[PDB]
């Protein structure tokens, strides 16, 4: 299984640089070109460029010539994109993708790295349970920075019945929540746990929903 | 540079209908090897994009057959021959024949489906949040259609609009419905002076709102 692994998030000060990583596995790294793309949130894709890990040779979209540098480390199977002196215009998701030879530029995509460019510090979320023939439970994920957070229920095994709501910015912090609906014979007798990942601070929080007393 | 133009930018379709999306390239897109590298990608809400069609008309591994691409020269087209809820998202054409490689601006496929009233749920602030000094009251209005809806909060019966934050999901992949959460954020002092809290949902499905409420005491 072809995998392109990108970190979830990077917080960057204005004027600083980042180096984004794209670790490949599931095929020989040197066999396929790597492409990179920029997507401002809610906005449509742009092509930054591509690199041959075999030969290290590159082609850039002119628009990015002086913002982006592509390299690879063959020994670790990892492709890098270095972005220089960041500006709020650079805040965006960045995807790496694997080219299928003479077929398509993005046969496989990484999950993308959300780069927030800001002077603000990282703040982890507070995670609060929402308890009351179907029952609805939830998680309130409050007061974090930057985006994103990831929410699952029972470690992904509760997939259907789930709504995770886009975050809303307020007072310079994000708040999100998630609901899950389960048969009333599942809860409270089985445990229902929300799993919150906030990659920019490498926090994971499991919150069990217990009945109020 | 190859400018790729997609129309429409938004495509509303009923479930089971046919959908057609077109892409126009500002010049020809034949690669020196003879191949026309026209690709179609689909990006579902929250996810990275995924390859649908490559080389104008070939289905990528494990893409269903209700997807097919066609065209030539500068006019390319994507047909979805019987649309379902999992097909929601933004569709992009892309040319990989000439540097710099370029994407179309995207076409957003929307599902239109029968109306549906929201299932509304209200949640008291958690005991953990109270001990911390804050108090949020949360209301889910789940699985309703169409996207338009109003929520109204009431404290002891008096309407309250300060400190309310609302969020809508994107259309749901199983259901084609929308949901929204509404959060009333207060201080533990403010929360604790008042007794009943109400969430009211008004939606095209009824003249009378769905009302869900609770009392601070028990």
């Amino acid at each position: 299984q072809v995998q392109l692994e990108q970190p979830g998030a990077e917080l960057v000060k204005p004027g600083a640089s980042v180096k984004l990583s794209c670790k490949a596995s599931g095929y020989t790294f040197t066999s396929n070109w790597i492409n990179w793309v920029k997507q401002r949130p809610g906005q449509g894709l742009e092509w930054i460029g591509h690199i041959s890990p075999g030969s290290s040779s590159t082609n850039y979209n002119e628009k990015f010539k002086s913002k982006a540098t592509l390299t690879v480390d063959t020994s670790s199977s990892t492709a890098y994109m270095q972005l220089s002196s960041l500006t709020s215009d650079d805040s965006a998701v960045y995807y790496c993708g694997r080219e299928e030879t003479v077929r398509a530029s993005f046969g496989n995509w990484g999950q993308g790295t959300l780069v927030t460019v800001s002077a603000a510090k990282t703040t982890p979320p507070s995670v609060y349970p929402l308890a009351p023939s179907m029952v609805t439970l939830g998680c309130l994920v409050k007061g974090y920075f930057p985006e994103p957070v990831t929410v699952t229920w029972n470690s992904g095994s509760l997939s259907s019945g789930v709504h995770t709501f886009p975050a809303v910015l307020q007072s310079d912090l994000y708040t999100l929540s998630s609901s899950v609906t389960v048969p009333s014979s599942t809860w409270p007798s089985q445990t229902v746990t929300c799993n919150v990942a906030h990659p920019a601070s490498s926090t994971k929080v499991d919150k069990k929903i217990v009945p109020r007393d | 540079e190859l400018v790729m133009t997609q129309t429409p930018p938004s495509l509303p379709v009923s479930l089971g209908d046919q959908a057609s999306i077109s892409c126009r390239s500002s010049q020809s897109i034949v690669h020196s090897n003879g191949d026309t590298y026209l690709e179609w990608y689909l990006q579902k809400p929250g996810q990275s994009p995924k390859l649908l069609i490559y080389k104008v008309s070939n289905r990528f591994s494990g893409v269903p057959d209700r997807f097919s691409g066609s065209g030539s020269g500068t006019d390319f087209t994507l047909e979805i021959s019987r649309v379902e809820a999992e097909d929601l998202g933004v569709y992009y054409c892309f040319q990989g024949s000439h540097v710099p490689r370029t994407f179309g601006g995207g076409t957003k496929l929307e599902i239109k489906r029968a109306d549906a009233a929201p299932t509304v749920s209200i949640f008291p602030p958690s005991s953990e949040q109270l001990t911390s000094g804050g108090a949020s009251v949360v209301c889910f209005l789940n699985n309703f259609y169409p996207k338009d809806i109003n929520v109204k909060w009431k404290i002891d019966g008096s309407e309250r609009q300060n400190g309310v934050l609302n969020s809508w999901t994107d259309q749901d992949s199983k259901d084609s419905t929308y949901s929204m959460s509404s959060t009333l954020t207060l201080t533990k002092d403010e929360y604790e002076r008042h007794n009943s809290y109400t969430c009211e949902a008004t939606h095209k499905t009824s003249t009378s709102p769905i009302v869900k409420s609770f009392n601070r005491n028990e």
